[PDB]
RNA sequence: UUAGCUAGUAGGUGGGGUAACGGCUCACCUAGGCGACGAUCCCUAGCUGGUCUGAGAGGAUGACCAGCCACACUGGAACU
RNA sequence: GGCGUAAAGCGCACGCAGGCGGUUUGUUAAGUCAGAUGUGAAAUCCCCGGGCUCAACCUGGGAACUGCAUCUGAUACUGGCAAGCUUGAGUCUCGUAGAGGGGGGUAGAAUUCCAGGUGUAGCGGUGAAAUGCGUAGAGAUCUGGAGGAAUACCGGUGGCGAAGGCGGCCCCCUGGACGAAGACUGACGCUCAGGUGCGAAAGCGUGGGGAGCAAACAGGAUUAGAUACCCUGGUAGUCCACGCCGUAAACGAUGUCGACUUGGAGGUUGUGCCCUUGAGGCGUGGCUUCCGGAGCUAACGCGUUAAGUCGACCGCCUGGGGA
């Protein structure tokens, strides 16, 4: 009615007429993010890298904190905020992901 | 089942006297009437399948009364199926 | 419901001999005072009384031997639903001889031992152990 | 459980 | 997870028939017969004295021995 | 051998065939029992022997073949006939209690809709918000009317009914249950495969009906997505008549009937007697819950309403999955 149904399943292999191979994918909703840290939350995105090093203290929520250099970038309009509000909410899906317990 | 007047008029309609009110004729007599005085009744009342078991009650009773009186005695077997209109 | 008068009297005689009754009652017949006089015979019982013209009332006074119960246990074998019958060689015995068969044959009530010399089969009524 | 129930069937071998 | 089956079918008369009784057969007359105590239909199988197992009750089976029935390439028929 | 929870008591009831049946006497000798005759081929097996050097094997006689038929007997029990008896089961009268069923009226709150009045910026909703509604005056309040469905308190392991179930009041028709005192029929009984009827709700057919609630669905949040949850609405259905469907965790997860076996806390419903010396004292039946002894049970627990000890009959189960 609204939604989309995942028939094909994981992954057949097949190749190019020039070179190279393809991957399929099954229809996934999930996200796996029992990795690492939250300073590697702050290396997964590219523009963000650049604007590091430049808020008030040496470490930042950046979003209760005073000062924010990459929320002063969001305000600028360099940064749209869409990538900003998805980005705490990142965060704030670690504050709900991270609740039982979960370790490899 | 039925009044005062009703009830002791067929006891001494079909009993040799007023102590005559335990036999098995009378007791056919109580049921052949209660079931004729039921006719219009579950006529108008289908939907009364309560007073229906009532009802197959008496039918299957006057039935087991029947039976005892034809292995012992017929020829007062005979005398009350006409007298009340049985065996159709 | 009281199709096995026989089973209804084995009945009564066992509770009241494990309950510690003194003595009890259960209504009568010929059948019933025909079994109850081989008990007492037996030394299983004392005494019995009948009560009664138009109600007959048996009654039988218990037995017991600190305390304990004379007539451990018994066992109705024939019955309404299944009729038992033997000849005068397969009587079976009771405790292999210790306890007693009891056996109506045509010369009366008696027991396997007592049929020995008689010669007669019949209908197996309880198992007195 | 009954004798007079095995008059009609008896006992079903497997 | 087979409930109705059956018209020579059930019975009777008379004729015919075989070594013997009989729907065994024929004409006529009757509408009964069978069946929930398993008729009928389907599948499987020779049966029994026995063998084997089992404390016994039972259970499984029917080779060699013996008894009986059926069969002799398939089907049908009669003679002697 | 089992069926309260391991697989299993049909959802319940009526009832034919069938099985079974109180007590007393007479009769029959059917069943059964005793004895005898005939028969149950031989071989096999069993008992004691003999023979082959032994054993296997062969073989003498006996036993066995628990079978069937007939005859003579015995009469306690079962069966049949005959006459009974009353404690089983029924009948009458006087009564009591009950949401038992069906039909027809009727009441007042509450909900929503509509009409009018006063009255103003939010109402509504949630963890927080939004959809939605409202300056055409919502919401709130008051008056009045319409329609629909259900009956607060009473009301409680309380009552009734075979069960599912059944709840405002009143009338009418009607069903069963129980108690008291006697009278009366005389086993008229118990049980049930097919058969018969009842049987929660959903759903189906035809025609009505329409508040509220509410599958599908609409919309907004939630979310990774929301299909569900939450919220604002809303059709079928829920209501009635007429049928049909006959399945439920239809459960007390215990089929019915009868007989007995120490008892308590109570509840409900009667009845008998008693300085009525209080709605009390003393008994005594019907129904019902919680404890608990013996006993039983795999344990849990049951335990005078048994799952204790027994009888009568019926249903059902045979490793799990397939199913
Ligand atoms: N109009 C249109 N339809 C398209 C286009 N691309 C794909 N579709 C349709 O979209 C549907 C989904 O395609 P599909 O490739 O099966 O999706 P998927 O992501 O592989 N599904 P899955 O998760 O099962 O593997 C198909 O019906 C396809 O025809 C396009 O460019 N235009
Ligand atoms: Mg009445
Ligand atoms: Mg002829
Ligand atoms: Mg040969
Ligand atoms: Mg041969
Ligand atoms: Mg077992
Ligand atoms: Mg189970
Ligand atoms: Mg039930
Ligand atoms: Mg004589
Ligand atoms: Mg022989
Ligand atoms: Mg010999
Ligand atoms: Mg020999
Ligand atoms: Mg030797
Ligand atoms: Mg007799
Ligand atoms: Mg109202
Ligand atoms: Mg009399
Ligand atoms: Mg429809
Ligand atoms: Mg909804
Ligand atoms: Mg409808
Ligand atoms: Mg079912
Ligand atoms: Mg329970
Ligand atoms: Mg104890
Ligand atoms: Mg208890
Ligand atoms: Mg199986
Ligand atoms: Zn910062």
């Amino acid at each position: 009615s609204g939604l989309g149904q995942h028939t094909t399943t994981a992954a057949r292999l097949y190749h190019f007429p020039h070179g190279g191979d393809v991957i399929d994918s099954p229809g996934v909703r999930e996200f796996g993010l029992w990795h690492l840290e939250p300073e590697q939350i702050t290396q997964g995105f590219v523009e963000f890298h650049d604007y590091l090093g430049l808020c008030k203290y040496r470490d930042c929520k950046h979003d209760t904190d005073p000062g924010c250099a990459i929320r002063e970038a969001v305000e600028e309009g360099k940064i749209a905020e869409t990538r900003f509000e998805n980005y705490h909410r990142i965060l704030e899906s670690m504050a709900q992901v991270k609740t039982r317990k979960n370790f490899s | 089942s039925l009044s005062t007047e009703a009830t002791a008029k067929i006891v001494s309609e079909f009993g040799r006297d007023a102590n005559d009110t335990g036999s098995t004729e009378v007791q056919v007599a109580l049921l052949t009437a209660q079931i004729n005085h039921l006719q219009g009744h579950f006529a108008e009342h289908k939907k009364d399948h309560h007073s229906r078991r009532g009802l197959l009650r008496m039918v299957s009773q006057r039935r087991k009364l029947l039976d005892y009186l034809k292995r012992k005695d017929v020829a007062r077997y005979t005398q009350l199926i006409e007298r009340l209109g049985l065996r159709r | 419901s009281m199709q096995d008068p026989i089973a209804d009297m084995l009945t009564r005689i066992r509770n009241g001999q494990a309950a510690n009754k003194a003595a009890v009652t259960m209504p009568s017949s010929k059948l019933k005072v025909a079994i109850a006089n081989v008990l007492k015979e037996e030394g299983f019982i004392e005494d019995f009384k009948v009560e009664g013209d138009t109600k007959p009332e048996l009654e039988l006074t218990l037995k017991y031997f600190q305390g304990k119960a004379v007539v451990e246990s018994i066992q109705r074998v024939s019955r309404p639903g299944l009729r038992i019958y033997k000849r005068k060689d397969e009587l079976p015995k009771v405790m292999a001889g210790l306890g007693i068969a009891v056996v109506s044959t045509s010369k009366g009530v008696m027991t396997d031992r007592a049929a020995r010399q008689a010669g007669l089969g019949g209908e197996i009524i309880c198992y007195v152990a | 459980a009954t004798v007079n129930q095995l008059v009609r069937k008896p006992r079903a071998r497997k």
